[PDB]
RNA sequence: AGAUUUGAGUAUCGUAAGAGGACUCCCUUAACUUAAGCAUAUCAAUAAGGGAAGGAAGAAAAAAUAACAAUGAUUUCUUAAGUAAUGGCGAAUGAAAAAGAAAAAGACCAAGUUGAUA
RNA sequence: UGGAAGUAUAAAUCGAAAAGGUGAUAGUAUUCAUCAAAGUCUAAAUAUUACAGGAAAACUGAUAGCAAAGAAGUACUGUGAA
RNA sequence: AAAGAAUUUAAAACAUAUUAGAUUUAUCUGAUGUGUGAGACCGGUGAUUUCUAGUUAAUCCUUUAAUAAUAAGGCUU
């Protein structure tokens, strides 16, 4: 909306809101990123202390795929099956079914543990697990497979 | 249940199924390479490598047949066939 | 067949036999004007292996190329411009001399379409190609349903456009994968799509 | 932040407008419509087989691919020759991959085939498959007699074993384990005795006179995978002893520790 | 330039609910300037026979 | 005298040229500008100069990806992605496999075989 | 060239094969995986601000909109490009 | 010393053997057995992971199919 900007407030002054001293010129110290090290130097050392440099090994063709590995907590878990379910089966034991808690076909591969578990048996299939993770599980009676 | 994702035996358990062809020549090619070879002879540097492999330097011949062919292995190869005729005369 | 024993004859161009006849052949072209037509390829071989056939309008032709580097086409050698494009010598041309020669017997010869050429020799100052003509009005060759695609009308001038073997190799058509990122179906084709903005009619 | 803006080249002769996209659906739906208004069967995008996703990171989903080898089509009885004709697509590029994706897709042609119905080559009715067919059907009654005899006791086992454990978990949802065990049992036996047989190497086209139900595609008919549900499990004693950390750094300190083997017998 | 624009989808059926259900008020439907001072009911829902019918 | 090889003149039947180049395939080592100077770099397959075609052109059927429960000609769109990488590692430049779609189609030469050979 | 002990092209020299290429950190070796180069054609999906014929418009309304709403690349200038 | 069923029917590479047709050469090309490479155990066997005591080998990370010795790149000063 052209009709709300300040150039329709400003309309009359002759500046048009930049000043009688110091004007509105082309450039305010250069094009772009320039003077890095010079006279914007004062604005990367507050701003982005670490952007002039090398830091790490390069990777020439970097796989990303082969680090995409999505993770879930132990405490989310049971919300991949449902709430109704959880309380179905929230009074089986050793012999009886148990609902299985498959992560990768919900898109997680690794397990992690944070937060708590209802206490009821279950068993999760994942790729990987946390060893903090399996604790919990196994605390509160289940199994922890693997798969692929 | 459903194998394991890391060490040597790694994935899903499934029964892979790849044939491993070999491209060669036939028994004829054996015939075609000699006759060729009496009707050409050797190159001139296939000649010096003849005359090193004679005064029995054999380092010395494939150190002079990688730098006309620029391969170790394809080096090789060639100080064999011309140590091969030298056998064969 | 004979066309085997041929074949790996003339894999020993280093051979004897054979620097001799090359010896005559550079020796013939060089008082011979420097396109001209021959009777029958003198590589039979590799001429029916890139394509000649001995039938109507089938033709090859003779091309004799000066080698090596040339100068930039600056007078005195004078040029105005930064350092870094200021070299006058070890300036090499992007086309191979084979597409180079290909194209002078092309604007020699209009009404006929370049098919194919193949080496022949060379010596300390020229370069000896030989190049396949088709005549694509003969009745043989428009009749013909395995060779009247070069009757088509694209195929006019085949080499100047970079159609042929000789000139798409120097295009980079020479294989395919991440080595040959940039010459998908055509450098500047593919750069210009790598390039493009896309503006999207409902964009955020 | 650091702005990072590739304006700095001629941007404005690199601008794309999609104001041709509107017009764009148009144009391809008026070229579906008028495919099959040519012959229905046409935009019919032929069958293609049901193949894995690459990387580990789509590895468990499945996807149409182009072209069934031609070891699918020989386990499922079809001509390599007549599939093109059929709506089928081949891809004598693509080998083999597993046992499991040589059976999915010789049951994805094996459906295919029945649910397909081909016109004869000739409408008029005095063609020569409707005419052989016609000289084949007292032989074909006979043929088809003894399949459904000796095919109707080599299963009166399987068959009964299986009506009873669908039932026993029936009366355990509405004991279970004991026809579970039973069944087992039966299934290797049949395993077992087929072991210890040269079938027909090609099917007969399904070739037949119908009404025209014209179908777009076949490979919405046929679907790539079974909707799942929630699957469960008993839950054991043993599986509630095993260490699936220990096992993962099982694995990964094995295959770390081919190094040091290496390094060992070479000195 | 941006001729079209751009809305979420869900706020886009939350003023459509907003608009059907503002559509039964009379003192809106009449201050829009809708004469409706002679119609039976303000949710006007005729018959679907009759329509047929036209 | 005869059998061939090569190269010419003439006659007949045709073929090329020139216009256009918005889009397509290419040759060429511009500079202004940016880096707050400037010399590599950027501008930039950009301008100008030159060649060739069509209603579209180019590419096209793996000496290709990947390391997987694996894919599968070419082309175009979404995403990967301003990411890996490149750079007085400064200014700046910067892809691709996977994954989702539009459309789908594969055929031949040479080499080899058959020679009362055509 | 994003390709970094060389991604692609070209020139000088050199130059293979009882095959071999690739797995982008150079080198040798042993395995593994995957293809089989150095000849050709190939529709469909895609581009278009030449030009021609049409339809639309929160576009301009004779100092605006094309330079041109009339015999507009016209009158007029230059040796000429313009 | 203690816990441990492990998932379920359509198969191609050929390490080898025996034959069939040929070649003399760094010699090949076909066809049939076999195992490999196989996996459906019957409270007990058990493939498989822990803990303790020695011995042996490797031990800062990377060169993205796996290793090795050179080389190169990482991290701190």
């Amino acid at each position: 909306a052209t009709r709300f900007r300040q150039t329709r407030r400003r309309r009359g002054h002759v500046s048009m809101g930049y000043g009688r001293i110091g004007k509105h010129r082309k450039q305010r110290g250069g094009r772009g990123n320039a003077g890095g090290q010079h006279h914007r130097k004062t604005w990367f050392t507050t701003f982005h202390p670490d952007y002039f440099g090398k830091h790490g090994m390069r990777v020439f063709h970097l796989k990303a795929n082969k680090y995409y590995c999505p993770s879930i907590n132990v405490d989310s878990l049971w919300s991949l099956v449902g709430k109704d379910v959880q309380a179905q089966y929230k009074n089986a034991k050793v012999g009886e079914e148990v609902p299985v808690i498959d992560c990768v076909k919900h898109g997680y591969f690794k397990v992690l543990g944070k937060g708590f578990l209802p206490k009821q048996p279950v068993i999760v299939r994942a790729r990987y697990f946390s060893e903090k993770a399996q604790q919990k599980i196994k605390a509160v009676g289940g199994a922890c497979e693997l798969t692929a | 249940m459903a194998g394991i994702a890391v060490g040597l035996k790694r994935g899903y358990p499934v029964h892979t199924m790849t044939a491993k062809r070999h491209y060669g020549v036939t028994k004829r090619k054996h015939v075609v390479n000699d006759v060729i070879r009496e009707a050409c002879g050797f190159s001139a540097y296939e000649r010096h490598m003849m005359d090193l492999l004679r005064r029995g330097l054999d380092k010395k011949a494939l150190k002079y047949a990688k730098k006309h062919l620029g391969t170790h292995k394809r080096g090789l190869a060639k100080r064999d066939e011309i140590q091969r005729a030298l056998e064969a005369i | 067949g004979a066309y085997k024993y041929i074949n790996a004859l003339n894999r020993k161009k280093q051979s004897d036999v054979l620097r001799f006849l090359r010896r005559i052949r550079c020796w013939e072209l060089r008082h011979l004007p420097r396109i001209h037509r021959v009777a029958r390829p003198t590589n039979p071989e590799r001429a029916r292996r890139l394509g000649y056939k001995p039938k109507s309008g089938f033709v090859i032709y003779s091309v004799r190329i000066h080698r090596g580097n040339r100068k930039v086409s600056a007078r005195k050698g004078i040029v105005h411009r930064k350092p870094a494009c200021q070299g006058i010598h070890k300036i090499k041309r992007v086309k191979s001399l084979q597409a180079i020669a290909e194209q002078r017997v092309g604007k020699h010869c209009g009404a006929l379409r370049v098919l194919n050429s193949y080496f022949i020799g060379q010596d300390s100052t020229y370069r000896f190609f030989e190049v396949i003509l088709v005549d694509p009005f003969n009745a043989a060759i428009r009749n013909d349903p395995k060779m009247n695609w070069i009757c088509a009308d694209k195929q006019k001038r085949r080499e100047a456009r970079g159609l042929t073997s000789a000139a798409k190799k120097s295009r980079g058509f020479t294989g395919k994968g991440r080595r040959y990122n940039k010459i998908g179906a055509g450098a500047r084709g593919n750069l210009k799509r790598r390039n493009l903005l896309q503006l999207k009619r409902y964009r955020s | 932040a650091v702005s990072n803006i590739h304006f700095c080249k001629d941007w404005r002769s690199k601008v794309h407008t999609w104001f041709k996209q509107p017009f764009r659906k148009i144009r391809r739906h008026q070229t579906r419509v008028e495919k099959a208004k040519a012959v229905f069967p046409a935009t019919i995008k032929s069958l293609k087989p049901s193949v894995h996703c690459m990387n580990q990171r789509f590895n468990y989903k499945l996807r149409l691919g182009r072209g069934f080898t031609l070891k699918e089509l020989r386990a499922a009885k079809i001509d390599k020759n007549l599939a093109r004709t059929i709506g089928i697509a081949v891809d004598p590029r693509r080998k083999e991959s597993s046992k499991e994706c040589l059976n999915r897709n010789a049951q994805r042609l094996t459906e295919y085939m029945n649910r397909l119905v081909v016109l004869p080559k000739v409408h008029a009715a005095t063609a020569k498959r409707l005419v052989l067919n016609k000289k084949n059907a007292e032989a074909k009654t006979k043929k088809a007699a003894e399949i459904k005899k000796f095919i109707a006791e080599h299963n009166k086992t399987i068959k009964e074993l299986k009506i009873k454990v669908a039932a026993a978990k029936k009366d355990y949802a509405k004991e279970l384990k004991a026809c579970l065990k039973g069944l087992k049992k039966a299934q290797v036996a049949f395993a077992a005795q087929v072991a210890k047989k040269k079938t027909k190497q090609f099917n007969k086209l399904p070739v037949q006179q119908k009404e025209a139900k014209q179908v777009l595609d076949a490979n919405k008919v046929i679907r790539l995978t079974a909707p799942c549900t929630l699957e469960t499990k008993t839950l054991t004693k043993g599986m509630k002893a095993f260490d699936a950390v220990a096992h993962l750094r099982k694995a990964k300190n094995v295959a770390k520790a081919v190094s040091g083997i290496v390094k060992g017998q070479k000195k | 330039r941006k001729w079209q624009r751009k809305t979420p989808k869900q706020m886009r059926r939350f003023a459509v609910a907003s608009c059907i259900a503002a559509s039964a008020v009379p003192a809106l439907v009449s201050a829009r300037g809708h004469h409706i001072a002679g119609v039976p009911q303000i949710p006007l829902v005729v018959n679907s026979k009759s329509i047929s019918v036209i």
